[PDB]
């Protein structure tokens, strides 16, 4: 006994009846990039000395 | 990054400006001696109607 719908018998009219999830997609003309490694890009100032 | 592949080339602006300048010499009209033929006739075996 497992209370999950692993396998069911469905008519052809119910094939497209599992569409109930809201998916969000990004346009192909826009770009997605990762900028984590940019976090360490910097330079150290040196104190004046003789 | 994830985006469509675009080749970032640089063109020469001098040739583009020269082409734009040369485009002003074109003419959208023509000078003719006679108009083109607009009607023609087909003759059957009859000598009365065409």
């Amino acid at each position: 006994f497992i209370n999950k719908r692993i396998v069911e018998r469905v008519r052809v009219g119910q094939i497209l009846a599992v569409l109930n999830r809201r998916f969000v997609a990004y346009k192909g003309k826009m770009r997605i990039m990762d900028i984590t490694q940019s976090l360490k890009m910097g330079t150290k100032l040196a104190a004046p000395t003789v | 990054t994830a985006t469509r592949e675009v080749d970032f080339t640089v063109p020469d602006v001098q040739k583009i400006l020269d082409d734009i300048k040369a485009l002003a010499a074109e003419q959208v009209y023509k000078i003719v001696k006679v108009p083109s033929i607009s009607f023609r006739h087909i003759v059957m075996q009859s000598r009365d109607r065409v």
